[PDB]
RNA sequence: AUAUACCGCCAUCUUCAGCAAACCCUGAUGAAGGCUACAAAGUAAGCGCAAGUACCCACGUAAAGACGUUAGGUCAAGGUGUAGCC
């Protein structure tokens, strides 16, 4: 089938839901990779909303 | 004349104005009574060209009288279509399955129901007025995972393929706590309709909005109470209703993301302190800061209902099983 | 608008044949002519009758070989001779068809008092040429 | 039933010992610390942002290490699995060398403007049935304009994990793993395809090497 | 009797270049929209222009001109729906 929603979870986040609903008769290869070695980050896709009042970025200037 | 006679194709033409029978004549029939040993006849075997009587003739030709009847009586049937949330309304109308790709990969568990149809129209520069069909199916075989897509052509048949042709493309994995129910209470609003959909234990029915049964139906949630307020159209309905049922906590990530034991407790039973979840690894050794009566700004339609003073005669009805 | 013999295009699911997929100003061009007799050259007399029996016969073998006639027919004339080439389906027994051969090429040929010759040809569909 | 030599390297951790082909002395000098300015710095780069030396901002090698270690990883893994690997980029600057780089090594690239549509109409665009390339390795994840290349959000879509060399304009949102990087520097580029060829070409000869253990056995 | 039921044959824009099935994407999955070669989402069978063909050439004039627009025109070319007269 396919689940192409880019914004409602990760690619992992649906790859390991559509197999465990049953209706992937079978796992992507990469599938067992995430699996053994995943990254630090959840790619999951967030709207970039843009700094406004008295929040400027926590970054530090180099001296 | 006979060159005034003309063929066949050039008749339901000019008859039928789509512009703005010939099933049971076999070739060895005749009206005056007649054999040939080519056909109508066993086969090279009467032999012989000969002649029928008349009476016998009047026994076969009210035959073709029945059999024409009978065939336009099979023309007319009603056909038992079921109804879906109305006669003459593509409702909750099932089509079957969808259909399968172009490699193998079927869909046999899956079930196709109609949400809303719409003669949609745009004013073109030529023709004017260009009527196109836009419907609205949900994909789903019960087991947690669903979906739905939109369809849109300039015909009826042609624009609900497409539709199930693409909400398979597009699933979520509605998580259950076990099978009937949701998690927690949730209320959402997708872009002015405020949903409130609150977990309702078993044998409740589907008491929930007329999409919404046919939605959970497909998803495999039994019975859960759903009041949509605001606007309810019908595409900003669903697409509210599947954010919400997919933005959902897990017993088990309700422990993961705080630590602790999630406790149940259930009014049936006991005081009997069943755990669903415990967390997938640490322990904390700190109990929750138990503040009472916190600030988490609660409803009105749920105070009123607890409190019971308010009343409706469409509050508490005794419908129909689903 | 002209509509002369063109089908029009309306969806990809009408059949055409080849005869029947180009437009009349291509009869020499991309076609040919479906009858052959010396009516109409210049000056040549029994034209006028000769289209009488040529417009007799495509409503003729057009009934008496009823939804198994494929295409038109190709009407040729050899001086007392002419033979009738015809597509038809594959469909009807062809016990039935020889009856029809062998009663047709005596039914004309008395009727027009000349030798009538037709010879078939089978194909089981029909040669689509273009799906619109 | 081969999946013996499958199972295995998944328990294993770094089976290729991927980590000796990388350092971050080695990484610093091809300049992989550089970035744009402090103006177009993407609110989701900030976490890999050491900081801002005079309106440029540099960023965290020890975080590119345990990312490129990380990422590495990935594409090693799958070039032992017979993955199919893409190499997408925009730049029109490394278009010869990310080519230069596919033929050198087993795998295919896309150097070149994105027909719109190319992963998700794959099975008419090409023939009715097509393997889907099941890794994407991203050397600029922008385009000749500087929005997010299409690729990353059809991969997300049509469910095949991504790679990439996320720099300090764009979105890591969508790959899968990201590693924040200089991707605009040619020496940074020219150890960029050094690391994702020696990964896989190792790759290659570790699966032939184990399929005939096993075949002796 | 009805071209305000139609086939059949055409007029007009047309001295046009468009129309399009089927898929994909974008619009929080709204009516709809889908242009950027130092290229940001489109792909495209199919039709028409084109191209070939006739005439005295490759020029030219013909022929060709889709989908639609005007309930265009014709029951009085022929056929024929409905209603009528017999
Ligand atoms: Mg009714
Ligand atoms: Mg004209
Ligand atoms: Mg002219
Ligand atoms: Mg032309
Ligand atoms: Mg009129
Ligand atoms: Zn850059």
């Amino acid at each position: 089938a396919g689940s192409r929603l880019e914004t409602v979870g990760s690619i992992f986040s649906r790859t390991r839901d559509l197999v465990r609903a049953g209706v992937l008769k079978e796992k992507p290869l990469w599938f067992d990779v995430y699996d053994a070695f995943p990254p630090l980050r959840e790619p999951v896709f967030q709207r970039p909303r843009v700094r406004y009042g008295k929040a400027k970025a926590p970054i530090q200037d180099i001296w | 004349s006979f060159f005034t006679k003309l063929t066949a194709d050039e008749l339901w033409k000019g008859a039928l104005a789509e512009t703005g029978l010939n099933r049971g004549q076999i070739i060895g029939e005749g009206r005056y009574g007649f054999l040939w040993p080519g056909l109508n006849v066993p086969l090279m075997k009467v032999q012989t060209i000969a002649q029928r009587s008349k009476e016998e003739q009047e026994k076969v030709e009210a035959d073709m009288i029945q059999q024409r009847e009978e065939w336009d009586r099979k023309k007319k049937m009603k056909v038992k279509r079921e109804r879906g949330w109305s006669g003459n309304s593509w409702g909750g109308i099932s089509l079957g399955p969808p259909d399968p790709g172009p490699c193998g990969e079927t869909y046999e568990d899956f079930d196709t129901r109609i949400l809303e149809v719409r003669n949609v129209f745009t004013m073109t520069a030529k023709e004017g007025r260009k009527k196109s069909i836009r419907v609205l199916v949900a994909v789903g075989n019960g087991k947690g995972a669903a979906g739905f897509s939109i369809g849109k052509a300039t015909d009826r048949m042609d624009a609900f393929r497409k539709a199930k042709n693409r909400a398979v493309h597009h699933l979520h994995y509605i998580e259950r706590y076990e099978d009937h129910t949701i998690f927690h209470d949730i209320s959402l609003r997708f872009k002015r309709t405020h949903i409130k959909m609150k977990k309702q234990p078993k044998g409740y029915g589907l008491r929930c909005h007329r999409a919404i049964i046919t939605i959970c139906r497909l998803i495999g949630i039994k019975d859960m109470y759903a009041k949509v307020s605001g606007s309810i159209n019908m595409l900003s309905l669903t697409q509210g209703l599947f954010r919400g049922l997919s933005r959902q906590e897990t017993h088990q990530q309700l422990a993961d993301k705080k630590g602790l034991h999630v406790v149940e407790i259930r009014e049936e039973c006991g005081p009997l302190p069943i755990v669903v979840a415990s967390p997938r690894g640490p322990l904390r050794k700190d109990p929750e800061p138990e503040d009472e009566v916190p600030d988490v700004k609660l409803d009105w339609e749920d105070v009123k209902t607890a409190q019971g003073m308010k009343r409706s005669v469409w509050s508490n009805l005794k419908r129909a099983a689903t | 608008k002209n509509r002369a013999a063109r089908v029009r295009v309306s969806k990809g699911d009408k059949p055409v044949t080849y005869e029947e997929a180009h437009a009349p100003h291509y009869i020499a061009h991309r076609k040919g002519w479906l009858s052959l007799h010396t009516g109409n050259l210049d000056g040549e007399d029994h034209a006028a009758e000769r289209t009488v029996e040529d417009v007799f016969l495509r409503k003729f073998m057009w009934g008496t070989f009823p939804g198994c006639l494929a295409d038109q027919l190709v009407l040729k004339r050899r001086g007392n001779q002419l033979e009738i080439c015809a597509v038809v389906l594959r469909q009807l027994s062809p016990h039935k068809y020889y009856f029809l051969v062998g009663y047709s090429e005596t039914l004309l040929s008395y009727f027009y008092k000349c030798p009538v010759r037709l010879h078939l040809q089978t194909v089981p569909s029909k040669v689509v040429y273009k799906y619109l | 039933f081969n999946d013996k030599i499958l199972n295995e390297p998944l328990k294993h951790s770094d089976f290729f010992n991927v980590k000796e082909l990388f350092s971050v002395r080695s990484l610093f000098d091809a300049r992989v610390h550089l970035g744009h300015k402090a103006g177009c710095r993407h609110r989701f780069m900030e976490p890999y942002i050491f900081g801002s030396r005079l309106d440029h901002d540099i960023i965290d090698l020890e975080q590119t290490a345990t990312h490129l270690q990380l990422a590495l990883n990935f594409t090693a893994h799958m070039a032992y699995r017979k993955g199919i690997i893409l190499f997408i980029s925009r730049n029109r600057q490394f278009s010869y060398l990310i080519e230069n780089m596919a033929r050198d090594c087993g795998e295919y690239a896309h150097t070149r403007y994105f027909r719109g549509g190319m992963l998700t109409n794959a099975r008419l665009l090409f023939g009715p049935t097509v393997r889907l390339p099941d890794l994407i390795i991203f050397l600029h994840t922008l385009n000749n304009i500087f929005e997010p290349h299409v690729a990353v959000r059809d991969a997300a879509k049509m469910n095949i994990p991504t790679v990439g060399i996320v720099d300090t304009n764009c979105n890591p949102c969508l790959i899968t793993y990201p590693v924040p990087g200089n991707d605009d520097s040619p020496l940074a580029v020219h150890l960029y395809c050094r690391l994702f060829q020696t990964a896989i070409t190792r790759a290659k000869e570790k699966r032939q090497q184990v399929e005939a253990l096993y075949r002796l056995q």
